[PDB]
């Protein structure tokens, strides 16, 4: 052994040292607490603390051990800390009402030219608290099968002698540069800050540092801008670009603390602005009822206001900017000036409202900028960057709070503790968007994304999810997922599946929810070119739920997007199923099943609220008819067999073995190719008959609305639908000795293809005269009907044949019975 | 397993009893002497409850026998240890463990 | 109605307090106006202290709006796949452009006087490279729409408005130096992006606003989807008025580049591609004509949708009279061996017609002064 | 660290542990190389053993 | 040996790149004419458009290559007045068929065909095949006009080197496997001399040709110097250069030494065998640095390169070539597993303590802001715990 500090002569030593410090931060990057904690071993907390102080340690060494430990400590903190510092969902409790743009003082309690010194008061922006756990090597080790335990946390420090020791080096560091030393620590003047200015920068955003600590730091920084109510600052010192770029960093947390700030302030006036504006509502209310109402259409008049919505309510109270009389906003001239003196405080804390010492954090972050990019042509793009930045901050105030309050979210006090959880769901899922997927990150995303469905504030704050951006994190995670190795199986389908849960749910909450999965539905097209084989949720799935029953965006829908989806149908139309053929399936010479799914998106964005859509519709039959393959063998033109010999042959090939499937099961052997034959083509038949135009535009004549109805009667037969109508379903029976002879739903014909049939019989051809009514009911009808009946028995009546059939009747047939 | 060798001397009366919480400083080595962990570096005690099978067996049955205010070595073999499993990073499979451990109090 | 009567005293707090939170972005905040491009241009035009820093030598460092200029073009020549979209950039680049102004009857000296202000504005960043910078991003952006090659053109028509002959000399010097065929490529693929009246789109749209509202105005959308007939004529007009400013005063060196690249190893005819974009507008136009024959009046949106269209149509117009006047020989037999007399046939019979259906209904005046 | 305190013999020419680094750890003294033979109370040590 | 019209990334590779060379030597630079005879040469491969009697439309050798199968002009229109001659003119000539604009059908001239696409064949579609054979037909179709679009003097070079290149090293690997399994005893090296010199030269030549551009240039200039490295790399690859140099360095490193290789080459031949190893992997590296494409390539034999490292004659170029790899390509990251890193280990064993070792690991365990936790957790499982 030897004393480290010889490595400041023993170059290749230092070298390799400084490198391997690298690796430790290498392996425990980007949120490996369990690597961290196994390199508390080998670095221990004596050992780090030492190595801070340590002035004669090599610059290369130095600057890596501070880099350890922020690693090793603070980096899973921090990082998970910022991710949640641009959002602010402020509670409303007394310290929220308590928050006021300006500080109480003498020369003014609001409005004053002294601003609080920035990151320093109350703030009550949630932000869930950190979590750490102690480094220790003779704990018994968890039991617990790996991919299921807890993930671990990040290894414990002292933060408050952390933070204590990091203020020191930097006051010292700080005197050293005044002092102008010959030798500086770490052997230069960036090797002496910028480690120091790191850990400062980290420790601030992480927000360990108190009240006084901060005051310390904004002293450390500038001495005369932050006194409160040695002489030269870090912002005055001839710094190195590296130190200007720590500088910055810092610079850009007390900016983004005032925006914070003023965004809470905004919050608690809104608080108490909206309170006495309900409390006038209310009062002019019980005068309105109280009055004698001489003048009915005063009366309507008044109460217009009353029955608008609640935010068109509050557009029109808050209509007063330029004036208003007490008929176009009733809000009393009180209330209007409260609103003005508090938008006049606004724009004054912004500077808006209109010397050789700043005087403030923003004309301090302006000066320095412009002198520093007139003092040198600065070299450093990163540098360049951040201080145009802080710049273009200071100079518009106004807009940067424009800008971020999209993101900020009143709540009351009862919804604190569950959006509590929810964010820290959020930051688990949002922390897994910088690890590749494997089974522990699975499992993770699986657990939060169960944990935020069952949280209450998810259902009850859908603009609050939009808002976080929760629905577009879950898709990056799952797009991430799918690209990795796209022509290969795709794995993780368990998480896949719950990404739908999640985001397939999400959709149906609400109908904003809707609107933004929808923008983003060419983008899942895009990634839903496989799936299937998944048997659970999809990005189709998610497709489909963000246009199903939603007019406005049926209507939006596009017709790139749905020659996407049929151009996949064609795909599936003329190529068997890879997987399938792997599995060992019979090679059928196309992909029913990938079909089925298509055509029930095609379905679901042509069909809306009981009603078809016109275009949409339209687009769809011109598309299928451009490629006819996406109706399957059956119905080709030249050597299909047609729509009843296809159906008669899936019904044979589903009694025949070795022909429906593999023949050598997690779900009913898998897929029966006969099912699947009858379940694509009822699917195709269900799309067509919902693409069928409406019957008030059918007798007012429209060309449209009678070519299409032409078309699609010419592909479609209406001997095939009656003779697939009429085709013999298989009941349950009683053989042996009480053995319930039942048929496979999943691999039989099943009464649900017969609906499909029978919603194209009414929707294309209809039923108008008596004989065929008479002929239909006969051969097809009655049997079903009889069949149900007679299944009735105690025995038979929950059968999955009997519900089947008993959903059909009253879903397709009786219906039908009672139009007619 | 457990070896517990004598460093220092205790009261020789007071004895950790199950659900008691010890308060000990200790140093962890393995056999061939590398330094893995030690409450000394952090500059603070460990606690932990007897019986709530919190540590290794080793550390258990070696407390338990050890006496208020002594120092002791104690010398663990493999299964009274991580066992072939391990520390991942930190102890390797199949490895003894030798703790210097200072039971400082009983609370 | 009167059994809903949904009151907003009987709103939950903090429902309440964000629904006021976006009233007062949306009334208050955003209506403020605050004018800081000028002061913050001035203010990094302005050096510092060159007496100190002792700059003798002939190469000066630049100045704060400099540098930043120069950061951009370092971005913008930067090899990458695609242009990131840089919040940043396109702060500062509508910063540059506001502070270039282009603001009864006004005396001969007062309009010298404003076109002298004028070339001082685009003077002061194109001193700094801002010409460079904007070919360069135009370049960069690859013939991708968005929010990025929009402001970039912006700045471009902020500080080629006038004609500027110093501004336009400098950019057709750059690309002839660096002889690359991105930029004229990318033009053309954003040309090619320039959209066209859609009665899809359109009759989409009025089955949308035909579709009314049974719940509250925030829980349902308002159908105030942004618009799906010509929704980029903005971004349309901006493109050829940017093409129009290279080639305004009759800068015959330009005019001629437009159409051949002489230098470069492939060339594209702007020219053409101009008379292509006007081609597929004037059908459209038509077809929006024989969608409204039959109907005695055109409606308020199918009259907005004409205006949009015209307008648009007028800006091409305006962009083939620059790049011919002069003349440009070489630009005038281009056009005349062109589709452009197709074009004016087809516009030509739009426009008999629609003057006799318009001039039967004074209800659409405007409409007709405009066409 | 645990305190340090050894006794015994060293031989003149030889037992030279200079401050700081030295054999294994460091801490070099009584019986951390052959020159020396120390007992600290519970071991004998010599070679560093 | 077949042609096909294809529009895919082929627009911008080496095989789509053609040169005409007029029947005459005097003033064969001058301006190109209507119906003057010509050849057409593939430029990466040497071969010439001809006609054969068996086979149609096809690539022949130039052996092969006489006028009348490998004779074509350039029609304006496919009207028979081909019966008007004409004359050889000492001079540029009049400026006739100009780049892009000028549309021209290919004749071949001892026929009179007409350079055509083949019939659309049935299932080509299904397949995906988006080329459509190219042939010689009586009378072709309206769209049979072609375009000559100008192609820039780096890919030129560039098509022209890899030519030679391939001719080169193609012979080498030859020569290799010509006494591949052939003791020589004590007896000449029995086989076919090997290009040593060439070789050496060649593989010189082209990494200089491949050297970065350096870091002490200006942005702009740097940025267009790695658009250009960016672009040959992706022509040499796309033409197949890095197989060549792949097969090369397995036929070398099936020897251990320079001994074990004089035992069949000879002493001669093995005075040079480190040197060439050495420089077939410092081109390798070059050819793969800073290009993702490239760099993918291995995530399908990355064993072939691990499994290297512990080579003696040329360990620095084998680390380097596994560290550009590793920096560049997250798809060799997601495929890494235990045994490599454990020879990678191996290598700081054995080797010694070498930071570029160190770097390889670090590259091993976060690529572009993204961390590979199994990475992560075999490092740290199987460096650490020894100390």
């Amino acid at each position: 052994c030897m004393d480290i500090l010889e490595l400041s002569e023993r170059l290749d030593l230092q070298r390799f040292h400084s490198h391997t410090l690298s690796l430790y931060r290498s392996v425990c990057a980007l949120g490996n607490n369990r690597v961290a904690h196994a390199l508390c071993s080998h670095v221990d907390q004596a050992q780090l603390l030492h190595a801070l102080e340590d002035a004669r340690l090599p610059g290369p060494l130095r600057a890596g051990y501070y880099d350890l430990l922020i690693s090793i400590h603070l980096e899973s903190a921090c990082r998970s800390r910022r991710s949640m510092l641009s959002e602010y969902i402020v509670p409303l409790t007394p310290e929220t009402r308590a928050i006021t743009l300006f500080p109480p003082g003498r020369s003014a309690e609001d409005g004053p030219r002294r601003h609080g010194l920035p990151g320093v008061g109350v703030t009550t922006s949630l932000r869930p608290p950190h979590h750490f756990s102690p480094p220790c090597f003779v704990v018994a080790l968890p039991a617990a099968g790996a991919t299921e335990a807890p993930a671990r946390l990040s290894p414990a420090i002292p933060l408050e002698a952390l933070r204590d020791k990091a203020l020191r080096m930097l006051g010292e560091a700080v005197r050293d540069g005044g002092q102008h030393a010959r030798d500086p620590v770490g052997g230069s003047v960036e090797f002496q800050f910028v480690p120091v200015l790191k850990l400062v920068s980290t420790l601030l955003v992480m927000g360990v540092f108190s009240d006084e600590d901060v005051k310390q730091i904004l002293k450390m920084i500038e001495p005369e801008v932050f006194r409160e109510e040695l002489e030269e600052g870090l912002l005055q010192m001839k710094l190195p670009e590296s130190v200007k770029l720590q500088m910055c960093h810092l610079l850009e947390y007390f900016c983004d603390q005032e925006l914070q700030h003023r965004v809470e302030s905004l919050a608690a006036f809104a608080e108490c602005y909206v309170d006495k504006m309900q409390g006038n509502q209310r009062g002019r209310y019980g005068l309105l009822m109280k009055a004698f109402t001489m003048s009915a259409a005063e009366t309507a008049r008044r109460t217009r206001e009353f029955r608008s919505p609640p935010q068109e309510q509050i557009n029109m109270l808050l209509h007063f900017k330029n004036g208003a009389d007490e008929e176009e906003c009733p809000l009393p001239e009180e209330i209007r000036q409260e609103l003005v003196n508090f938008h006049q405080d606004l724009l004054a804390h912004c500077g808006i409202q209109l010397e050789h010492k700043p005087q403030s954090l923003q004309e301090l972050v302006s000066h320095t900028v412009v002198r520093w990019a007139q003092e040198d042509f600065v070299q450093s793009p990163e540098l360049v960057r951040a201080m145009f930045s802080l710049l273009h901050r200071q100079y518009d105030g106004l807009g940067e709070l424009l800008r971020a309050l999209p993101r900020a979210y009143t709540i009351s006090v009862s919804s604190v503790e569950d959006t509590m959880s929810l964010l820290e769901c959020l930051g688990q899922i949002r922390s897994l968007l910088i690890v590749q997927m494997g089974p522990q990150e699975e499992n993770l995303m699986i657990q939060s994304i169960g944990n935020i469905m069952n949280n209450k504030v998810f259902y009850q704050h859908p603009n609050l999810m939009r808002a976080l951006g929760m629905h577009e994190t879950v898709m990056e995670v799952m797009v991430n997922v799918l690209g990795g190795g796209e022509s290969k199986e795709i794995r993780f389908p368990k998480m896949v599946t719950s990404c739908c849960r999640f985001l397939c749910y999400f959709c149906r909450i609400s109908r904003q929810n809707q609107r933004s999965m929808f923008d983003h539905l060419s983008y899942l097209l895009e990634n839903s070119g496989i799936g299937l084989g998944m048997q659970g949720s999809t990005p189709l799935d998610v497709a489909a739920a963000s246009v199903i029953d939603n007019n406005e965006l049926a209507l939006a829908l596009q017709e790139q997007d749905l020659e996407k989806v049929v151009s996949y149908l064609a795909g599936c139309g003329l190529q068997s199923c890879p997987m399938l053929l792997a599995k060992g399936y019979p090679d059928i010479g196309w992909n029913p099943c990938g079909g089925e799914r298509y055509l029930d998106f095609l379905r679901f964005a042509v069909f809306v609220n009981g009603e078809s859509v016109e275009e949409n519709a339209n687009v769809v039959v011109r598309l299928l008819i451009r490629k006819p393959e996406c109706f399957g063998p059956a119905l080709r033109g030249e050597g299909g067999s047609g729509l009843l010999a296809a159906i008669e042959e899936a019904i044979r090939i589903s009694e025949d073995p070795a022909r429906d499937g593999p023949g050598v099961p997690p779900e009913e052997n898998r897929v029966h190719l006969g099912h699947a034959i009858m379940s694509f083509y009822a699917a195709l038949i269900d799309l067509l008959g919902r693409c069928a135009p409406e019957t008030h535009l059918i007798q007012a004549g429209k060309g449209e609305a009678l070519r299409i109805r032409a078309i699609l009667r010419s592909l479609v037969p209406l001997d095939d639908l009656v003779g697939i109508i009429s085709l013999p379903l298989q009941i349950p029976t009683l053989g042996k000795d009480g053995a319930l002879v039942q048929p496979k739903m999943s691999a039989s014909f099943v009464p649900d293809h017969k609906a499909s049939m029978v919603l194209f019989l009414d929707r294309v051809y209809g039923i108008e005269n008596q004989d065929f009514l008479l002929h239909v009911l006969d051969v097809g009808f009655l049997p079903d009907m009889r069949a149900a009946a007679s299944l009735d028995t105690a025995t038979f009546s929950t059968t999955e044949m009997a519900l089947a059939l008993n959903r059909y009747l009253c879903l397709a047939v009786l219906p039908l019975i009672t139009k007619c | 397993g457990v070896q517990v060798e004598t460093i220092s001397p205790g009261d020789g009366r007071t004895f950790p009893k199950r659900g008691q919480t010890c308060v000990v400083h200790y140093t962890g080595m393995l056999e061939d002497g590398k330094k893995f962990d030690s409450s000394r570096d952090r500059n603070k005690p460990f606690k932990f409850t007897l019986g709530k099978q919190e540590v290794i067996r080793g550390w258990e049955e070696g407390v338990a026998q050890m006496s208020v205010g002594q120092r002791a070595k104690l010398i663990i073999s493999s299964d009274y240890a991580y066992g072939a499993t391990g520390h991942p990073g930190i102890i390797p499979p199949h490895a003894t463990l030798v703790f210097d451990v200072e039971l400082l109090k009983l609370e | 109605a009167c059994f809903r009567m949904t009151p907003l005293y009987n709103l939950p707090t903090h429902r309440a307090c964000n629904m006021f939170l976006e009233s007062y972005k949306a009334s208050w905040i955003l209506t403020e106006d605050h004018s800081f491009e000028d002061r913050m241009i001035d203010d990094l035009s302005k050096a510092g202290e060159q007496e100190e820093e002792e700059e003798e030598v002939e190469e000066k460092k630049p100045d704060p709006l400099h540098q930043l200029v120069l950061h951009f073009s370092r971005t913008a020549l930067t090899e990458k796949s695609k242009l990131d979209e840089d919040y940043l950039y396109m702060a500062y680049a509508d910063i540059m452009a506001k502070s270039c102004h282009l603001e009864v009857e006004v005396s001969f000296e007062e309009k010298e006087m404003e076109k002298q202000r004028l070339l001082y504005q685009q003077s002061r960043l194109h001193n700094r490279g801002a010409a460079e910078m904007v070919l360069q991003m135009i370049s960069a952006c690859k013939g991708e729409t968005g929010a990025m090659v929009s402001s970039t053109l912006k700045l471009g028509i902020s500080i080629l408005n006038g004609g500027n002959a110093e501004v336009q000399q400098k950019m057709l010097d750059y690309l002839k130096d660096k002889k690359e065929v991105g930029f004229f490529q990318s033009i053309q693929a954003l040309m090619q992006t320039c959209s066209v009246l859609d009665l899809n789109a359109f009759e989409r749209q009025n089955k949308a606003e035909g579709l009314g509202m049974v719940n509250e105005d925030g829980t349902v959308i308002n159908r105030q989807n942004g618009e799906k007939v010509m929704a980029d004529d903005e971004f349309t007009q901006d493109l050829f008025r940017f093409l129009q400013l290279l080639c305004e005063g009759h800068n015959n060196d330009f005019q001629n580049y437009l159409r051949t690249q002489t230098g470069n190893t492939t060339t594209i005819n702007i020219i053409i591609c101009t008379v292509d974009y006007l081609l597929r507008l004037q059908e459209s136009i038509s077809d929006f004509y024989w969608y409204y024959s039959g109907k005695d009046v055109i409606e308020e949106q199918g009259k907005r949708n004409f205006s949009k269209a015209m307008s648009v149509a007028k800006q091409v117009f305006n962009s083939l009279t620059e790049y011919i006047q002069g003349p440009c020989t070489g630009n005038q037999q281009s056009l005349a061996h062109s589709r452009l007399w197709d074009a004016v046939v087809g516009f030509l019979h739009v426009f008999a017609h629609m003057m006799m259906k318009l001039a039967q209904d004074s209800s659409q005046i405007e409409l007709l002064k405009e066409l | 660290q645990a305190t340090h305190l050894r006794v015994g013999w060293a031989l003149s020419e030889g037992y030279s542990p200079y401050p700081g680094g030295g054999e294994g750890w460091g801490g070099n003294g009584v019986g951390d190389d052959l020159y020396s033979y120390g007992f600290d109370g519970l071991h004998l040590w010599t070679g560093h053993v | 040996r077949l042609v096909y019209y294809e529009g895919g990334p082929v627009c911008t590779h080496a095989r789509s790149l053609w040169r005409l060379e007029p029947l005459r030597i005097s003033w064969s630079g001058s301006h190109l004419r209507w119906g003057q005879p010509l050849r057409i040469r593939h430029v990466t491969t040497g071969r010439y458009l001809g006609l054969t009697e068996d086979q149609g439309l096809v690539v022949v050798d130039a052996s092969k290559a006489h006028t009348k199968a490998t004779s074509f002009c350039f029609r304006i229109s496919k009207e028979k007045l081909d019966v008007a001659p004409k004359r050889d003119v000492e001079g540029m000539g009049p400026p006739e068929i100009k780049y892009g604009e000028s549309l021209c059908f290919v004749q071949h001239v001892a026929s009179g065909l007409w350079l055509t696409y083949a019939a659309p064949d049935p299932k080509a579609l299904r397949l995906g095949v988006l080329k459509k054979k190219a042939m010689l037909h009586q009378e072709g179709h309206m769209d049979d006009a072609l375009s000559l679009t100008r192609c820039q003097q780096e890919e030129s070079q560039a098509a022209r080197m890899i030519y030679s290149t391939a001719g080169l090293y193609n012979q080498f690997i030859k020569g290799l496997d010509s006494f591949s399994g052939k003791p020589r005893g004590s007896g000449p090296p029995a086989g076919s001399a090997l290009p040593i010199e060439g070789v050496i030269l060649s593989l010189q030549d082209l990494i200089g040709y491949f050297e970065p551009p350096s870091e002490e240039l200006q942005h702009e200039e740097k940025q267009t110097k790695l658009r250009s490295l960016r672009n040959r790399q992706s022509l040499f690859q796309e033409e197949g250069m890095l197989s060549l140099v792949l097969n090369c360095i397995d036929r070398l490193n099936v020897y251990t030494t320079a001994a074990h290789f004089a035992e069949f080459a000879g002493e001669e031949a093995a005075e040079s065998w480190k040197e060439i190893v050495n420089l077939l992997y410092e081109l390798l590296a070059s050819l793969i640095r800073g290009n993702r494409t490239n760099c993918a390539l291995f995530s399908t034999n990355l064993d072939w390169l691990v499994s290297k490292l512990d080579r003696l004659e040329a360990s620095s170029g084998i680390l380097e070539v596994l560290y550009c790899v590793l920096i560049e390509s997250p798809e060799v990251l997601n495929i890494i597993q235990e045994n490599h890193i454990k020879s990678i280990i191996s290598l700081l064993d054995k080797h010694g303590r070498n930071h570029k070792v160190l770097d390889v690991l670090c590259s091993l365990c976060v690529c572009n802001g993204v961390a590979v936790r199994s990475n992560q957790d075999l490092i740290t499982e199987n460096l650490l715990p020894g100390r």
